[PDB]
């Protein structure tokens, strides 16, 4: 959608196979000189980073510490955790010492 | 250390923007080693030293191969 | 962010030139039949009046994509890791479960 | 797949709306775009001229070459001292390529690369948005001696680095009007001291023909009905709108746009560590601050509202 | 022609005088029209404006 | 206290018995150069006018 | 105004370096132990850490 | 004197230094009484200011000097292949300090 985050896609960087669906309008030149009057939508991708509010790391409850390419939330605390341990034989000692 | 840190020989981190900049910070040089050349106000030795431009015509061997007492560059 | 890249303009005076479509991000092909284009030397050549000039406008990621850009990532389900210091007499236990 | 030996490529003409003269004019100069995307300030700029590289195209540091306004045209060679660069006030410049350059500069609303104190004596003007940008949650005119060391992407001084590349074709004709010549009622071409020219004529029939002297074209009156332009001009050219396309635009050559995007390590200010207040339910926070500094608090549960 | 300001200044830059003239007068960009613009496109509606 | 109209007081200009209160965080030099990183409160005087 | 001047620092290389009290108006004093100043001319002390 | 600005610059230009510092300072338009001007008026009220006196002679307190302490240039040392030499400029006596050892 033109004007909106989303106005270029492709799978990577790289990638040959882009799509783009901004408002390009070519215009009749009126000029002597050569010219391409063309007309276009505003960048959605600069309109979402005006307009991005506050990230995760600002916003996430329980204080979740967002970090990101492995993306995860790191030392967080929202519940409790079933532990069941096996506690080796050797380390109990008997009751008479 | 972190990415943003150059770690040396010495267990000690340092910051990125000291390395290559004309200081040895760290006890082994290793912030200095490698790098890029360094274009020599400094006299240039024959085999590629940098040396102050004081050392030149001191009457003491400074460059390793000894260009800076040579005849041909320092005339008497 | 795109490039909106604008091609070099293709004329053929006393002609006409429509155009085939392509696979760029957002090509949009336009055909113009009254001009009579102009660089520093004058007018381009020789038609007087039917001519025809091809527009086109197709869209390019900006040269510094590989930095500022954004991905769009669909997340699902999540796993949680828990690194564990667990002592039990006088020994001492880091484990990740 | 990627050249960089500027032999085979050239400058050229562009059309900028805002010229010296305040009207949009033909120069040797003129900026195609603009990339500002630098956190320290520094902008990238495309100019329809090349740096660093005298008339044969030998890279030569500190000359520039350029197309020339007369119609038996060459590309000529000046000192890159002429080359000032300004968006508000002066920008300091930072590097030199073919076509592109790395300059630092103040904010502003436009700007203009300009050819000071020599016989061309153009400048060119586009519309670009510069604004003070800064990295990280406090506002800074200059960064400080000592802050956090935070990573930042600043545009590269070396010329060595490429942040993509520009797609290079075979121009054109140009068609100069001083290739003409209308006298009586018959009309006449004049090609330049011994370079050859081709005329395409269209009379009353479309006649084309490679020719090196003055001749005759069939019997028609007006100069305005055929042109002729100089051909043998291999040398590749920006896909610039102010050209007009070969017969064949296949992509000829590529070469690097310089200063590539960066990251690097860059201090940030440290703001006063404010005074905190107790009280039952809450506290409050002192927060003196000179510049905007952003203050960000949530709470540890359920509902993190986030301020 | 002048960009936008809040004094006009007229000086004699070397020579014997040496001298400048400084009046307050709010110097604004105007634009023709109904749209804003720094400067006049290559290719617009050719209206009709006074200079 | 800092910040606030009064930062700095004496009996005369000229007096060498002067009391401040202004909040002074040293903080510590992690650069290269010599360096005395100090953050302060605002002037009392220039906030009261 | 306050004028919040900053002395020159003084620096001690392999030694102790604690600072007593003064009178003057808001005297701040702050003692750092692993410092490694660089004037114009290079490191300023031979004392490694 | 100078106009408004948001930092101060004083520069050496067309030398052998060619050197500038620039320091934050908000330096605001400044004006007397219950009226803003870019310029002072031909006529006026003639009210009382106060602005620094141009002649140098006048002074507005003191700055302390102190005796300067070590520079300790990295030029005064040599490094060979396993010592180190210490060489003053000219005839110069240079105070060396070295605690490797002792
Ligand atoms: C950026 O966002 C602000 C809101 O803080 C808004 O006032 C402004 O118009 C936006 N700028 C653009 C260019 O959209
Ligand atoms: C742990 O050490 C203490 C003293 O070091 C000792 O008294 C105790 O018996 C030890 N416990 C075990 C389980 O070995
Ligand atoms: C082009 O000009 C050259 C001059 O070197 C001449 O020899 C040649 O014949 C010309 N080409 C044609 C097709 O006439
Ligand atoms: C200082 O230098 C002079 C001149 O070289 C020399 O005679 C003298 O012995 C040195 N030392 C002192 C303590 O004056
Ligand atoms: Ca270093
Ligand atoms: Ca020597």
């Amino acid at each position: 959608k033109p004007g909106a985050f989303g106005d270029i896609q492709a799978s990577s960087l790289d990638a040959t196979d882009i799509v783009a669906r901004t408002d390009i309008r070519l215009l009749k030149p009126s000029v002597k000189n050569i010219h391409v009057p063309y007309t276009q939508a505003v960048s959605g991708y600069e309109m979402w980073k005006n307009n991005s509010g506050r990230p995760l790391q600002e916003t996430a409850p329980f204080g979740c510490k967002i970090e990101v390419e492995p993306l995860r939330a790191s030392n967080c605390a929202y519940g409790h955790i079933p532990i069941s341990i096996d506690i080796p034989d050797a380390a109990f000692v008997r009751s008479s010492e | 250390c972190e990415p943003s840190q150059f770690q040396c020989t010495n267990g000690r981190c340092i910051t990125l923007l000291w390395k290559c900049d004309g200081d040895e910070d760290c006890v082994d040089g290793s912030d200095e080693k490698n790098c890029v050349k360094k274009t020599c106000s400094d006299f240039v030795c024959n085999n590629g030293q940098c040396v102050p431009s004081r050392w030149k015509c001191d009457g003491d061997p400074d460059c390793e191969d000894g260009s800076d007492e040579s005849p041909e560059q320092c005339h008497m | 962010k795109f490039h909106t890249v604008i091609p070099s303009p293709q004329v053929k005076c006393c002609g006409s030139l429509e155009c085939k479509a392509s696979s760029k991000a957002d090509y949009t092909c336009r055909v113009f039949g009254g001009v009579y284009p102009f660089m520093w030397g004058g007018a381009q050549c020789f038609c007087d009046s039917e001519n025809t000039q091809l527009s086109e406008a197709y869209v390019e990621f900006a040269p510094d994509c590989t930095i500022d850009h954004a991905v769009a990532l669909k997340v699902h389900t999540a796993a949680l890791k828990v690194g564990l210091r667990i002592v039990y007499g006088n020994t001492t236990a880091h484990l990740d479960t | 797949s990627i050249t960089d030996d500027f032999t085979l490529t050239s400058p050229y003409l562009g059309f900028c709306p805002y010229c010296r003269h305040s009207a949009p004019c033909f120069s040797p100069i003129k900026i195609e775009n603009v990339w500002d995307e630098s956190d320290d300030g520094s902008i990238r700029i495309q100019v329809s001229a090349q740096f660093g590289y005298n008339q044969a195209g030998t890279a030569d540091v500190t000359k520039f070459r350029y197309m020339s306004y007369d119609h038996d045209h060459d590309i000529k060679e000046d000192s890159m001292e002429k080359i000032a660069i300004s968006t508000s006030g002066p920008c300091r410049r930072l590097g030199h390529k073919g076509y592109f350059l790395l300059a630092q500069c103040p904010p502003g609303d436009s700007v203009t690369v300009s050819i000071t104190s020599g016989a061309s004596e153009n400048s060119c003007t586009v519309e670009k948005k510069i604004r003070r940008k800064f990295v990280g949650r406090e506002e800074y005119l200059f960064p400080p001696v000592q802050g956090k060391l935070v990573k930042c992407h600043v545009y590269d001084r070396l010329k060595e680095t490429s942040a993509g590349y520009i797609t290079m074709h075979r121009p054109g004709p140009h068609a100069y009007k001083s290739y003409l010549k209308e006298a009586s009622g018959e009309v006449y071409i004049k090609p330049p001291s011994g370079k050859n020219v081709t005329y395409e004529c269209k009379c009353g029939d479309y006649s084309t023909g490679i020719v090196s002297t003055q001749t005759k074209m069939n019997g028609c009156t007006k100069a305005r009905q055929c042109i002729a332009y100089k051909l043998d001009q291999t040398k590749w050219v920006f896909n610039s709108p102010d050209l007009i396309r070969h017969t064949d635009h296949s992509v000829q050559g590529k070469l690097h746009i310089p200063f590539r995007l960066t990251p690097t390590v860059c201090p940030v200010p440290l703001a006063h560590t404010p005074t905190v207040t107790k009280w039952f339910k809450g506290i409050t926070l002192h927060l003196t601050a000179t510049r905007p500094t952003l203050l960000t608090t949530r709470k540890l549960g359920l509902r993190a509202d986030a301020t």
